[PDB]
């Protein structure tokens, strides 16, 4: 959840926003090893209720989400039904575990491609035209993350743009992402650089993957 | 002596504007049947399977035309080769299906066959099935008979299924032409045709448009 006002401006300029509650597991082997054990389902909930609480009457807010790369656990589809039981006003979306299960409303991968699938066991990237019309499949897709932006990049973003306009259930995307996470640092003549992983005695770091 | 009158257009040609030639006459067999008084009319074979396809059950439905007698019956009998694997037996009266009763031309034998095999166009697994319309005591009025494949054919989850598995057909449409003999058909150019798809590896035909 961002700073409250984030959501007033957004109210009054014109953006929707998906408001994500603050929940990443990453970390964890495998990802869902928290997040589907129910003695953190205490600790995610609040994350997830008090999220809604603060926010549930800013127009700006169209979707929630429940957090990011924390796997699919138990502890997701409880905190799915929850918010669809106070709030049927937004739909409720999250991309862990696949991107298409249970505790989404949304097909909500992230950097799965326009025409090529990346087969990853359990958890695979379908081309996002072939992902839509998968047996049964019925939702919207909205990438939450795309078009990788670091450094020189954005190759290939006319070719998503061509399919979202080209198929109705392909609604679009979220870019990853909008600011560089370069930090300032001073040299001995108090000259300004900009500073990544590792510049500042930091160590294990992943250097420039905040940028 | 026989007359036919073979027309070329009829209020029927509105019905056949098929992309192909317009040609007329008698363009496939004739032929002279002789059926008894009492005599199968008509019969229907179906195959339904359990889960995993390891247990079937064909279903013959057996109508008949002719004065309807207590001593009749119908004998369906399934063949792999020259082994017989299933039989049945009953006189005719189906099941009540309304207030008014049900059919007595009718019969309907059940027959249970373990692990069939199964027919597809990669493996076309064939049975003989054998109606005998009978007395009671074994006098054969008439048998008529079919090849029977042991398949099922559903669409599920938005997929068309053969047996359980997805097709994925390897289609081509095939209208009924001859460069010499116009629109008859011959067994040679037939089998012909079914060699050189296959061995093109074609598993499909379409019936353009008849
Ligand atoms: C589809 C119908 C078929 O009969 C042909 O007319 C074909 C075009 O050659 O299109
Ligand atoms: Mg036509
Ligand atoms: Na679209
Ligand atoms: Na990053």
């Amino acid at each position: 959840p961002n700073h409250p006002l984030w959501y007033t401006l957004c109210d009054r300029y014109g953006l929707y926003v998906v408001d994500e509650a603050n929940i990443e597991t990453h970390g964890m082997v495998p990802m869902n090893r928290l997040t589907d054990d129910p003695r953190w389902l205490p600790a995610m909930s609040e994350r997830v209720t008090r999220m809604v609480q603060r926010d549930r009457n800013h127009p700006s807010v169209i979707i929630w989400s429940l957090g990011n790369e924390s796997g699919h656990g138990a502890n997701h589809d409880a905190l799915y039904r929850w918010i669809k039981s106070v709030d049927p006003s937004r739909p409720v979306q999250y991309e862990g575990g696949g991107a298409d299960t249970t505790a989404t409303d949304i097909i909500c991968p992230m950097y799965a491609r326009v025409d090529e699938d990346q087969p990853f066991p359990a958890v695979p990237k379908w081309s996002i035209k072939k992902w839509l019309s998968l047996p049964g499949e019925t939702r919207p897709l909205i990438l939450c993350e795309y078009a990788h932006a670091m450094g020189n990049s954005l190759g290939g973003f006319a070719k998503y743009w061509q399919a979202f306009r080209q198929y109705p259930r392909l609604q679009g995307g979220f870019v990853w992402d909008w600011v560089d996470q370069s930090l300032i640092k001073y040299d001995e003549n108090g000259n300004p650089w900009s500073a990544y992983g590792g510049d500042f005695g930091d160590t294990p770091n992943d250097r420039q993957f905040c940028m | 002596r026989l007359a036919v009158m073979v027309l070329r257009w009829s209020d029927g040609s509105y019905l056949e504007d098929q992309d192909m030639w317009r040609m007329s006459g008698i363009f496939r067999d004739v032929s002279l049947l002789h059926k008894p008084t009492t005599q199968i009319s008509d019969f229907h074979v179906a195959t339904r399977f359990n889960d995993d396809f390891s247990r079937a059950v064909l279903e013959a439905e057996v109508q008949m035309c002719g004065e309807l007698r207590d001593y009749l019956r119908v004998t369906v009998s399934l063949w792999q080769g020259e082994t017989q694997v299933a039989s049945g037996t009953a006189p005719f009266g189906g099941e009540i299906i309304d207030e008014r009763g049900g059919y007595a031309d009718r019969v309907t034998l059940r027959l249970n066959v373990e692990n069939p095999k199964l027919w597809s166009a990669e493996i076309p697994n064939l049975y003989r099935a054998v109606v005998e319309l009978h007395t009671a005591d074994g006098t054969l009025i008439e048998a008529e008979a079919c090849d029977v494949g042991f398949r099922e054919v559903r669409i599920e989850n938005g997929l068309l299924l053969l047996n359980g598995k997805p097709l994925l057909i390897r289609g081509v449409n095939r209208h009924e032409h001859h460069p010499l003999h116009g629109q008859v058909m011959d067994e040679q150019t037939m089998v012909q045709d079914i060699l050189l798809m296959k061995q093109n590896n074609f598993n499909a035909v379409r019936c353009s448009h008849y």
